[PDB]
């Protein structure tokens, strides 16, 4: 049969059956109990829409995502969240296809072992796969070395790997991501007037961030023509009118990648954490890697990163290395066209974790052989 | 609507990459100048050097 | 409708054009590439000659 | 049919059919396992890659060498080495071939005991034949006397030969060769900050002693003009960029050779065991030595190292004689140029050691008259 290969992320959870190009059903994870009284009778009223409903109710409901930084926290909402997944977007039972679940690298083995033991307890799966959130984005260009910076939407990661041989020495994983950027997009708007406080309208806020941001090459130049001009004030029309003007506030949103001291965070930006990643590595695979740095994940579609990173990493690096940013148009999915890839391989028949395995060594052998 | 604003910003991406790409055509251009008017001079030297080996 | 046919035409001629510019820029720093090699064979050849002629 | 002059070294196997100029296939005997972990699936991934594949793949690999000084620790690692040669590089089935290996003098019995019967047993070759490796560099020259000093890379040996007629008595083996040297350049260019420690940058450290350092005519005016000036910088491209200037190490890794106090050796420097070398001769042939002292090996390759040992020699040994170093350019390969001449004589083919004759007294035939 045919393998589901689902991937939890955190913001858009995205499945489909394995050997496809694109997946069939993407949807926001989000759970949202309705927080107000109800008074027609008959209306049938559920307790909790979940996914896509749940964006178009969200006028009234109190959204909430069960995955804050890669790790899960609310373990019932998950459960919510794949029990849709399997039954309503893709209407397959899970007893009779096996799952390729993603996770993100460095997270609590608790979380990776009550995923495993959830799958085949609840919905009894035959088999299950647990894959690092990199290699499949690694798979996805076609390569075979290279240095992935996976910036999602919860947590930012920059695994390297040389001739398929991950250097666990070498993994920088950053908290900052997506979420964060929203935040802070969020907390900038109000120096215009424009306050959004409810978790509903923090979706909006996303909207305009999805929309108008782009990624300054040079911030200082763009801060000194975005106070003189008025070339750079975009306008955007909300879910109910009164259009707002956006100012400098396009680039200095996505601009908190690059200097986490914007939201307080000590560390350094992601131009500079996959220099630490590469220089970590050993001395005579380093061309290789900085030939072939790769990006993937969602937050990496800001209009004119490539070039910026690039340009970063060229101020950074020895002059004489070549530095190229591999960054395919279909970034966002790269991910699960990459697990599609690898659930699709022959030679990965027999890496699955059956069901009698389970049951003699109990939830912890995903961290055993079976990886 | 929601076609337009794709084809706008679309077209706004390509144009920024195509502006990136003819400045960096352009300095690499420069450094293969440079390069190659290095090697003319030490070819030119060499070519001296083997003038004065005609009379060696 | 019109507007996003404009649109979508002018987007696809700069996917094309930076699609032309990027192969351009493959091709010339190939040559470059191919040129350094010519300086660093030279180069080689030159310290081959001096260690030939200062150890006989 | 051909013969096979195969010459297992230390450092480079060089191998090719007799009668030839140069060997075939020369590349370094070395055997790296991989060591870290490995991600990617199906990439067809091998166990241990050998000879010149391991040069290039070396950034994930541990190279271990398996050959020490002359003599074998490894014999696992050297039968692969052997297969390796036989069958990738010269692409020759063994069981039609006699071979002709070579050996340093004063090696332990048992490990051409060993060599002789792995040649026999597994390789099942018809007939081998083992050579000391100096009376090869002998053959190369066109000579028939002559002392030579053939300073591989595992060890350093010094035949005295007159007419023919080897003397037993008067071998004087050295261990300090060009390993040592790589080690001691590796650990003096910690005086200005550049670390190397793996055993992949072993080989980047043997790459700029190979292209950079030079023997000086004389020591202590090197020395002063280096400490006071700064025409002896030269710079060098590490695998990365970010280049390194050499100042005084350059003539200070290969002067160990003729002061091995440098490395805590007690004994006295290669131009000095060649004088004891010659005076243990008879009173009669000290002047055909002297004047025909024949270098070999790759480590004699430094430029200005002829006219340093030959000053040397010059002041130890009596005035009135004519001292005479005879450094061919083709250094590096004379020993296997010696043994394709070896090996294309007429006189020479009824010495090989056939098999029947090993059935008959085992592999201590090796020992007896066939040598
Ligand atoms: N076109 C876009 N431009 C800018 N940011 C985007 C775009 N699309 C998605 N994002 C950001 O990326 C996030 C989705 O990232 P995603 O790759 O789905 O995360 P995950 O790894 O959990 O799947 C969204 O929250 C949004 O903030
Ligand atoms: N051109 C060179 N200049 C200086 N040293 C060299 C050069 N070529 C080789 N060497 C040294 O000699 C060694 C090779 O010696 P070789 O004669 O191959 O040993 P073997 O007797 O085992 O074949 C290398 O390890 C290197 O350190
Ligand atoms: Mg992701
Ligand atoms: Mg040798």
């Amino acid at each position: 049969t045919t393998a589901l290969v689902c991937d939890n992320g955190s913001g858009l959870v995205k499945a489909g059956f394995a050997g496809d190009d694109a997946p069939r059903a993407v949807f926001p994870s989000i759970v949202g109990r309705p927080r107000h009284q109800g008074v027609m009778v008959g209306m049938g009223q559920k307790d909790s829409y979940v996914g896509d409903e749940a964006q178009s109710k969200r006028g009234i409901l109190t959204l909430k995502y069960p995955i804050e930084h890669g790790i899960i926290t609310n373990w019932d909402d998950m459960e919510k969240i794949w029990h849709h997944t399997f039954y309503n977007e893709l209407r397959v039972a899970p007893e009779e296809h096996p799952t390729l679940l993603t996770e993100a690298p460095l997270n609590p083995k608790a979380n990776r072992e009550k995923m495993t033991q959830i799958m085949f307890e609840t919905f009894n799966v035959p088999a299950m796969y647990v894959a690092i959130q990199a290699v499949l984005s690694l798979y996805a260009s076609g390569r075979t070395t290279g240095i992935v910076l996976d910036s999602g939407d919860g947590v930012t990661h920059n695994v390297p790997i040389y001739e398929g041989y991950a250097l666990p020495h070498a993994i920088m994983r950053l908290d900052l991501a997506g979420r964060d950027l929203t935040d802070y997009l969020m907390k900038i708007l109000t120096e215009r007037g424009y306050s959004f406080v409810t978790t509903a309208e923090r979706e909006i806020v996303r909207d305009i961030k999805e929309k108008l941001c782009y990624v300054a090459l040079d911030f200082e130049n763009e801060m000194a023509t975005a106070a003189s001009s008025s070339s750079l004030e975009k306008s955007y029309e909300l879910p109910d009118g009164q259009v707002i003007t956006i100012g400098n506030e396009r680039f200095r949103c996505p601009e908190t990648l690059f200097q986490p001291s914007f939201i307080g965070m000590e560390s350094a930006g992601i131009h500079e954490t996959t220099y630490n990643s590469i220089m970590k590595c050993d001395i005579d695979i380093r061309k290789d890697l900085y030939a072939n740095n790769v990006l993937s994940g969602g937050t990496t579609m800001y209009p004119g990163i490539a070039d910026r990173m690039q340009k970063e990493i060229t101020a950074l690096a020895p002059s004489t290395m070549k530095i190229k940013i591999i960054a395919p148009p279909e970034r966002k999915y790269s991910v699960w066209i990459g697990g599609s890839i690898l659930a699709s391989l022959s030679t990965f028949q027999q890496m699955w974790i059956s069901k009698q395995e389970y049951d003699e060594a109990g939830p912890s052998i995903v961290h055993r052989k079976c990886f | 609507s929601d076609k337009l604003k794709e084809a706008e910003t679309r077209a706004e991406f390509a144009e920024r990459s195509v502006t990136k790409l003819e400045k960096s055509i352009d300095d690499l251009e420069d450094e293969l100048y440079a390069q190659k008017l290095k090697y003319k001079a030490i070819s030119e030297e060499l070519d001296h050097a083997l003038n004065d080996m005609t009379s060696i």
